[PDB]
């Protein structure tokens, strides 16, 4: 008996300045009882539009909504950097007030190749005192996303002792950043001298190595 | 005052356990509005959980939580509450406090949410250690210097990081958490600043791990 809201597609890529069209379907007719929310990671959901077509106060006029019955549409006339986000519809018509699963609008970046700036951070003295050594390699503001980090300790390729994470794409220049951490026990850390982060990326003609010598 | 909703209380709970969430409202006359709790579980969309009338004279519940959850409000202290009992795996979610615009069951102001983690696994609540990532000759190029904080070995999620109490936002990258083989999370947050600035400016990373009541302000020096 509950009204199911569905959305298509579940994600899409689009370029800044383009017109964007995303749709929301109700499993039953609900007249104009549809809302749109914008969701960005870690941020409060934001009401954009209610009763299908009424802009919430302060929402830019490039946003508009249309539809009736079981088919509804959110339109952005000229996509802006702040518009990359997840959009969810919601019916207030009946019963359990249900939301669509959300459509994520992502960048179709036509962006220049940009090699990462590569930086390396030895363990802090406070961490070493606790018996562990984390070495951090930072790849800053690169495009495209594919980047390979290899850790080398006295030129021996490491495996299994590192983790990495990449940021969300930057909506203003399409770049990514990547943090890789190599973690050793302090005892193991002190058995070696050269700690190196070796980076492969389309923007580099050969791998770049960033290194330090322990305690120098 | 501007309209603000701030949820709190989320953290680790064992299946069958209990947890109470709170939502502090300000910037509007709280007692005039109906209020809702909405949640978002991993792999699911937003889900209406419960609502309460402005006078608290009526309260309704989603079928999945009825008889386990209780919504209530304090119209004098301007707070909304959600008491959860007999918690289940599928109650793991970010929980949002939201204001009903006109009583029409859609919501114009939301909080940023509080994360409830139901776990029968082995990891227990642990606050992070915060270590500096000091700027050096190995983290500078082209007149700019990278520095940061390593936020290691915490559970459950989440950690938030600001810089200089939120006054430093440009050039900040706070990375998504990674899951360690220990079952604990780690993350790092970095910022790029002028190399010329390092002698006069102070850079403090403000780390909040609310599930363990851990709050650390780490000054990062060259
Ligand atoms: C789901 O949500 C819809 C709203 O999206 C609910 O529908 C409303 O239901 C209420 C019932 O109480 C109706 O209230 C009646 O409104 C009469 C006046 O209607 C006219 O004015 C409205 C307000 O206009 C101002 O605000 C709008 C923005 O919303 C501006 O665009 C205008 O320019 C004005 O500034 C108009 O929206 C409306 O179309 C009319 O022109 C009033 O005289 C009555 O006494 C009564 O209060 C309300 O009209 C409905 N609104 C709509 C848009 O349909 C629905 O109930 C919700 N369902 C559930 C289950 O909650
Ligand atoms: C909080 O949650 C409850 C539960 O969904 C909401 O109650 C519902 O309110 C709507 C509108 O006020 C009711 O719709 C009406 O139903 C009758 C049929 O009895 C119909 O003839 C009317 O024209 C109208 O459609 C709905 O019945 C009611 N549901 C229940 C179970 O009582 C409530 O609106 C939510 N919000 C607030 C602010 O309380």
């Amino acid at each position: 008996g509950d009204i199911e809201m569905t959305q298509s597609p579940s994600s899409l890529s689009a370029s800044i300045g383009d017109r964007l069209t995303i749709t929301c379907r109700a499993s039953q007719a609900i007249r104009e009882s549809v809302q749109w929310y914008q969701q960005k990671p870690g941020k409060a959901p934001k009401l954009l539009m209610f009763s299908t077509s009424i802009l919430e106060s302060g929402v830019p006029s490039r946003f508009s909504g249309s539809g009736f019955g079981t088919h509804f549409t959110l339109t952005i006339s000229s996509l802006q950097p702040e518009d990359f986000a997840t959009y969810s519809c919601q019916q207030n018509y009946s019963g359990p007030f249900t939301f669509g699963p959300g459509t994520k609008v992502e960048m179709r970046a036509a962006a220049t190749v940009a090699a990462p700036s590569v930086f390396i951070f030895p363990p802090s003295d406070e961490q070493l005192k606790s018996g562990t050594a984390s070495v951090v390699c930072l790849l800053n503001n690169f495009y495209p996303r594919e980047a390979k980090v290899q850790w080398k300790v006295d030129n021996a390729l490491q495996s299994g002792n590192s983790q990495e994470s990449v940021t969300e794409q930057d909506s203003k220049d399409s770049t990514y950043s990547l943090s890789s951490t190599l973690t050793l026990s302090k005892a193991d850390y002190e058995k070696h001298k050269v700690y190196a982060c070796e980076v492969t990326h389309q923007g580099l003609s050969s791998p770049v190595t960033k290194s330090f010598n322990r305690g120098e | 005052g501007e309209v603000q909703l701030v949820e709190s209380g989320g953290g680790l709970v064992q299946p069958g356990g209990s947890l109470r969430l709170s939502c502090a409202a300000s910037g509007f006359t709280f007692s005039s509005y109906s209020m809702t709790w909405v949640r978002q579980a991993p792999g699911k969309g937003l889900e209406w959980v419960s609502n309460i009338s402005s006078s608290s004279n009526t309260a309704f519940y989603a079928d999945s939580v009825k008889g386990r959850f209780t919504i209530s409000r304090d119209n004098v202290k301007n707070s909304l509450y959600l008491q959860m009992h007999s918690l289940r795996d599928e109650d793991t979610a970010v929980y949002f406090c939201a204001r009903d615009r006109n009583g029409y069951n859609f919501f114009d102001y939301w909080g940023q949410g509080t994360l409830v983690t139901v776990s029968s696994g082995t990891a227990s609540t642990k606050g992070p250690s915060v270590f500096p990532l000091a700027p050096s000759s190995k983290s500078t190029s082209g007149g700019t210097a990278a520095l940061g904080c390593l936020v290691k070995d915490y559970f459950p999620e989440p950690v938030t990081v600001s810089w200089n109490s939120g006054a430093l936002t440009s050039g900040v990258h706070t990375f998504p958490a990674v899951l360690q083989s220990s079952g604990l999370y780690s993350l790092s947050s970095v910022v790029t600043v002028p190399s010329s600035s390092l002698g006069t400016q102070t850079y403090i990373c403000n780390v909040n791990h609310k599930p363990s009541n851990t709050k650390v302000d780490k000054k990062v020096e060259p």
